[PDB]
């Protein structure tokens, strides 16, 4: 879902179809460079998803005091220390489920008992 | 009288932008000063990568003697120094548009981005320390 | 409230107030009964004018 | 239902620039299709 | 031992010191010093420029001489209370004096004022370019008693019964008819802060950001500035609204317009990672918008007339809207000529802040919370209406001299009928209530100069840390009359009035101070020295961690490590090399960091606590040998609260850190290992926490033991108790 | 220490040869890296000059080659200050600078930033091993210009009514088709061939 730019000019490329070849092409409909469409994929929407908790996973998350501490350990380095906290994602619709990061590791996982 | 088109012969050298703190820009950017006397000596490694300044004791030891420079960005491109003076005294164009013409010629090409700290361990350093804390 | 952790459900993380008058309150579970008090005063002095335009 | 992923695969018949006019069908069918009930009821729930 | 820890019972020792130094009233009393020392001469000598200079007022007239009339103002001077009256020498005035005999405890004022040309007649030309007296009277202004420049602010207690008035009568009200008299603050949310709002549904616009703006307080300058979303459907767009534009503009002409052609740049300019995309999804729209102009002028070329009448023109002045764009948007950062790049810069920051919202990834502003507001006090008021009031002298100093085109120069006797004008706009502000000039009650909220309570010295206490907020005459009921988080130990949760006003005033807690700002310059030229990025050269793509920088609200650069710099400032706070006032917040989630030095902030003080140990576990750095030189110092009858600051032991806290704080209710809470019922990363502990209170509800014996309201029905009644006020 | 390095001490320019002599920093916004005296196309002119209708402006080589082809007031008034060097930069900035060379193919639209013009030096090697000290009153920036060969204003103005729901995707494509404004190059090497 990525978007690319032409190489002229920092401007967005707009898919456009070979008549005869039948293949999808972006020109750039600023400057006449044109470039070749790397997969059928044009648009992605995901109207609903479940993305987007690892926002704002700092090297610096054990720095700060006010995240609490527990004492589960991390499936790498079994270090009882870590830092958890709950999602990200601030909707109403959310869920209780936790995200713990220890520190020695450095890895984030999910809380997920089952 | 003077040729309008600009000078590109003087373009191929080298020049290091350099940032400077603020009271030692101070000393340096006066106008009274710059009479062409030798300020400072700088020290390359033969290995490079580390770059520090050797004051001269013209300072009066009011500022440190010692000095490290960072090559901020090691490699510069597209950043030149012209210089500029005054000169001797669908298919529809614009036939005026108010030129202004000014002597120029472009006179180097920068190639290293470099800030000049001082060396805590100087002796005469971290006096300026207090100085700017007191600031 | 700043002396607490983060992201806690607790009832006296979120305001529970566990202690009777007899020994008297702490802190926190203070500020709360003072939080629900200022709410039981300003909605009656809001409705008293409301309902007079009202029965008037 | 055999399949597990529960795909529509539709095209438009005509016998091009299909970005700007197959976004307002896809806005069109998300929010113009109704599938049963009435409108202007909501979640309802059961009691007893 | 002198290193050993703190029982609770010891702290009374550091809050009686912390009284001894600061004394109830020092809010209002610092206000004032503030305003006198400083803030004047400055009003003055920012404006100190008039000049006259009719060198022929057409060509020639061969030529004639460049007849400057230059005036300036020099340094000011201010008087103790020195008044005659009628027909007789002045004396040198005292409170009671004045308090009995119904004048106005006030002082003089008097400031220097200070021709030699340059002529051309027509080619070559643009170089074409008096005091009659020194430091004449301009007026005379009130005083605030026990300042810096009243009489009392010197006195012995044997002096003090000499002049014959109460020791206990710490306060700085104003004496103005012979009536004391006080102001009252008035809270207002903080200006140059980035807000968003989610507007109700049938309106098309769903998500805004608002801007406000100040110079303090040149003309004003609201200048709001507001970004809509519109559309709920394929209407996405995003359009600006900009003074004096009066059409919704589309944000990617603002950027062209700005100097940004490629819309790659615009793009980076507002998403910063990359790897993300939903965010480009919702741009797709507005930067198909701004498909059609390609160019920054021709942008700039977009009409947004609104007036005035068109001067030179073809259809828009490029130049025009440049002067726009540089003098007038945005007041902040920057104005001057030159800043293209920090304006788009710090426009992108407030889009990106606005998307969010729209995208749910973060949530709604909380207009309600407390740090985002400020108390303006004395200072600011009095800075104010002097200012109005100085606006209407030089408009009039202005008159009269031009009427004077024969002989001469006055420089004498209009500026007594100035003074009469000011002294009498002082009288009326601070007697009448209402605040401005004779407007006809324009934007004149009354409750600011209210009458000072006299029938109790805890009335009286009680009247003098009190605050204000207009928010309407019957009132809401979901907004800020109940009480918030945020209020926590600044303003005491009983003391409030009840009916039509409930939880609109509100009473200040102890210890509670307030800032008095202090100037950036300083902190923002060592923060690059130490190692900033200026934006001018900054980009995402070799900054995918790095963390923005603010101050009072301006971005200024982007930094790689935070933690270093966050130590060293701390520290250097610590040392005492920065006014304590300033507060600053690392926000490690959203990778911010925050630095206010503004003026009329409200904080508290707080014990430190190193979590580092070499006895073992974690301690607050303060120890018995300090608390003992404490009371040593105090039972002499050299330590001082200030003297607890410098070494770094208590450390003041604004209403805006705590987001960023752990705080330890006991000095013993958790730091080891009926009567009634009872983590490891402290940093500060609470110095007591029967402080959180103000001044009434101190009486109140034992307030945990009793329901709320009946304590706020005490609180409220007790000020309507006898017994004494005084002793005089 | 051991001789691991060279040492020369720096010298400052002479101060009479700095007056009447104005020393500025240049700086081009491109992903590429561009070379002023193999890129372009010399004879290149430095001029400062006002912008407007960019594209309607004849290129230097087509200027000579059109050449050789040829061969109550009120009284009373008060003024607000203004800083005189604020009102000589202004007067200065008043017109853009903008350098082209002969041919036009390049053309770059320069503008002043005053962020870090004060506090950043200047420093050379000399021919004798000495840096020279420079102080930099003013850093100018430029842009690239008419590359693409941009759309006039009008009839952006006649687009951006809402005369239609979305302008055509194709519409640069079209007026490329019709060839309407072609670039500085473009007109010039049009010029030549005539
Ligand atoms: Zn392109
Ligand atoms: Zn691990």
């Amino acid at each position: 879902t990525t978007f690319r730019f032409c190489r002229d000019c920092n401007n967005m490329l707009y898919p456009r179809e070979d008549k005869e070849n039948n293949r999808l092409l972006f020109e750039c409909r600023t400057c006449s460079y044109v470039e070749e469409a790397g997969s059928p994929l044009v648009y992605r929407h995901e109207l609903i998803t479940n993305i987007g908790e690892t926002a704002g996973v700092v090297q610096d998350i054990g720095s700060d005091p006010t995240l609490p501490r527990s004492d589960r350990e991390c499936p790498k380095c079994h270090s009882r220390e870590n830092v958890f906290f709950q999602s990200q994602q601030r909707r109403k619709d959310t869920s209780m489920v936790l995200f713990f990061v220890c520190l020695s590791c450095s890895h984030i996982f999910t809380s997920d008992q089952k | 009288e003077e040729s309008l088109d600009l000078d590109l012969e003087r373009s191929n050298r080298q020049v290091w932008l350099v940032r400077l703190p603020m009271f030692l820009a101070e000393k340096w950017r006066d106008r009274n000063n710059l009479h062409g006397q030798e300020l400072g000596k700088i020290r390359i490694n033969k290995d490079g990568s580390k770059i520090t300044l050797l004051l001269n004791e013209n300072d009066n030891d009011s500022i440190p003697h010692e000095y490290d420079l960072e090559l901020t960005k090691k490699v510069v491109e597209n950043e030149y120094v012209f210089t500029e003076q005054n000169l001797k005294k669908r298919d529809r164009y614009i036939p005026y548009v108010k030129t202004i013409p000014k002597k120029t010629a472009i006179v180097g090409t920068v190639c290293h981005e470099c800030q000049v700290m001082p060396s805590m361990n100087d002796p005469n350093y971290h006096k300026i320390v207090e100085q700017r804390r007191n600031i | 409230l700043p002396h607490f952790s983060k992201d806690d459900y607790s009832p006296e993380s979120k305001g529970f107030v566990e202690n009777s008058y007899l020994r008297g309150l702490t802190p926190q579970e203070f500020f709360f009964h003072a939080m629900g008090g200022r709410e039981g005063l300003i909605d009656t002095a809001v409705k008293t004018a409301e309902t007079g335009y009202i029965q008037r | 239902d055999n399949d597990e992923k529960l795909i529509i695969r539709c095209r438009v018949v005509r016998p091009a620039e299909e970005d700007h006019m197959l976004k307002k069908i896809e806005n069109t069918m998300l929010e113009n299709i109704t599938l049963r009930g009435v409108e202007n009821i909501e979640r309802v729930v059961m009691m007893k | 031992d002198e290193s050993a820890p703190i029982t609770a019972e010891d702290s009374w020792a550091v809050i009686s010191a912390f009284f001894r130094e600061k004394g109830l009233v020092s809010q209002q009393l610092d206000s004032f010093n503030q305003f006198v020392d400083y803030t004047l001469q400055d009003i003055i000598c920012e404006d100190s420029t008039l000049i006259l200079e009719q060198l022929a007022q057409h060509t020639t007239e061969s030529d004639n001489i460049s007849r400057k009339y230059e005036i300036s103002f020099g340094k000011i001077y201010v008087t103790k209370p020195m008044v005659n009256e009628s027909d007789g020498v002045t004396h040198a005035l005292y409170p009671q004096e004045a308090r009995l005999r119904n004048l106005t405890y006030s002082s003089g004022l008097f400031v220097d004022v200070k021709t030699y040309e340059a002529i051309d007649v027509p080619g070559r030309e643009l170089k074409y370019e008096d005091s009659e007296s020194g430091k004449v009277f301009i007026g005379r202004l009130p005083i605030m008693l026990r300042s810096k420049n009243c009489y009392l602010s010197e006195a012995t207690e044997s002096d003090l019964y000499k002049l014959k008035e109460c020791p206990f009568d710490m306060g700085g009200y104003f004496i103005i008819n012979g009536s004391e008299k006080v102001l009252i603050a008035q809270e207002r949310s903080a200006g140059n802060i980035v807000q968003v709002f989610k507007k109700a549904a049938p309106s098309p616009i769903s998500h805004v950001a608002e801007i406000r703006s100040a110079l303090e307080k040149g003309s004003r300058f609201i200048s709001t500035l507001q970004v809509k979303l519109y559309g709920r459907s394929s209407a996405r767009t995003i359009k600006a609204t900009l003074p004096y534009i009066k059409q919704d503009i589309p944000i990617v002409i603002i950027f062209r317009a700005l100097g940004i052609i490629p819309d790659g740049e615009i793009l980076e300019h507002i998403c910063y990672d990359v790897n993300d995309w939903q965010m480009l999804e919702m741009l797709k729209p507005c930067v198909e918008d701004g498909f059609v102009i390609q160019d920054r002028e021709t942008a700039l070329d977009f009409i947004g007339r609104r007036g005035t009448a068109l001067g030179i023109k073809k259809e828009k002045r490029i130049q025009y809207a440049k002067d726009i764009l540089q003098k007038e948007f945005l007041p902040h950062i920057t104005q001057l000529e030159g800043f293209e790049s920090r304006k788009a810069f710090f426009l992108g920051y407030m889009i990106n802040r606005l998307l969010l919202c729209a995208l749910d990834r973060k949530d709604q502003d909380d207009r309600d919370h407390f740090g985002k507001k400020r108390l303006d006090l004395a200072g600011p008021l009095l800075a104010q209406l002097f200012k109005t009031l100085f606006k209407k002298l030089t408009k009039d100093i202005f008159r009269y001299m031009q009427r004077t085109v024969e002989e001469a120069h006055d420089f004498n006797m209009k500026l007594a009928i100035n003074a009469k004008t000011i002294t009498s706009g002082l009288k009326y502000a601070l007697a009448t209530g209402n605040w401005g000039e004779q407007k006809k009650a324009m934007s004149s909220r009354a409750g600011v100069s209210q009458v000072l309570n006299r029938y109790t010295y805890s009335s009286t206490l009680s009247h003098l840390r009190r605050t204000n907020t207009p928010i309407g005459r019957d009132g809401k009921l979901a907004k800020p009359r109940q009480l918030h988080n945020t209020h926590w130990g600044l303003v005491c949760p009983a003391e409030t009035p009840e009916g039509q006003a409930c939880g609109l005033v509100k009473n200040l807690s102890l210890m509670s101070c307030i800032s008095v700002g202090t100037d950036p310059m300083p902190i923002i030229t060592f923060l690059s020295e130490w190692g900033m990025e200026p934006l001018e050269d900054y980009v995402p793509h070799q900054s995918p961690d790095a963390t923005r920088v603010f101050v009072n609200g301006v971005w200024h650069g982007v930094h790689r490590n935070p933690a270093r710099l966050m130590e060293t400032l701390r520290t250097l706070r610590r040392k005492g090399d920065i006014n304590p006032e300033v507060s600053m917040i690392r926000d490690i989630r959203e990778k911010e960091l925050k630095i206010f030095t503004d003026a009329g902030r409200v904080y508290r003080p707080l014990f430190i606590v190193e979590d580092d140990e070499s006895l073992g576990h974690k301690e607050l750095k303060v120890r018995k040998g300090h608390i003992a030189k404490l009371m040593a110092t105090e039972y002499q009858d050299e330590y001082t609260w200030s003297s607890l600051l410098n070494e770094g032991l208590v450390e003041y806290i604004d209403a805006e850190e705590e987001e960023s704080i752990l705080i330890a209710m006991q000095p013993e809470d958790l730091e080891p290992a009926a009567k009634r019922i009872r983590a490891t990363t402290f940093t500060h502990c609470e110095i007591h926490p029967s402080m959180i209170l103000g001044v009434a509800a101190s009486i109140i014996p034992f307030p945990d033991h009793n329901q709320s309201p009946r304590n706020t029905y005490q609180s409220a009644m007790g000020k309507q108790a006898m017994g004494v006020f005084l002793t005089n | 220490d051991p001789n691991e390095y060279n040492e020369f001490p720096l010298r400052a320019i002479p101060k009479e040869d700095l007056e009447n002599m104005r020393t500025h920093l240049l700086k081009f916004q491109s992903k590429k890296k561009i070379n002023p005296v193999t890129d372009f196309h010399l004879p290149v002119r430095l001029h400062r000059k006002d912008t407007r209708n960019l594209q309607f402006q004849l290129t230097r080589a087509e200027i000579v080659q059109r050449q050789k082809e040829i061969s109550l007031r009120r009284k009373t008034r008060q003024l607000k200050v203004l800083d005189e060097n604020a009102k000589k930069l202004r007067f200065e900035e008043f017109y853009p600078w903008v350098m082209e060379d002969f041919d036009g193919y390049n053309t770059w639209v320069g503008s002043y930033e005053a962020g870090n013009s004060d506090s950043y030096v200047l420093l050379s090697v000399e021919d004798d091993g000495s840096f020279t000290m420079i102080p930099a009153d003013k850093v100018y920036k430029f842009t690239a210009r008419n590359k693409y060969a941009t759309l006039t204003i009008d009839e952006a103005e006649k687009r951006m009514d809402k005369k239609s729901g979305e302008v055509p995707r194709w519409l640069m494509k079209h007026l490329d088709n019709i060839g309407t404004t072609t670039t500085r190059y473009d007109r010039t090497r049009r010029k030549l061939k005539a």
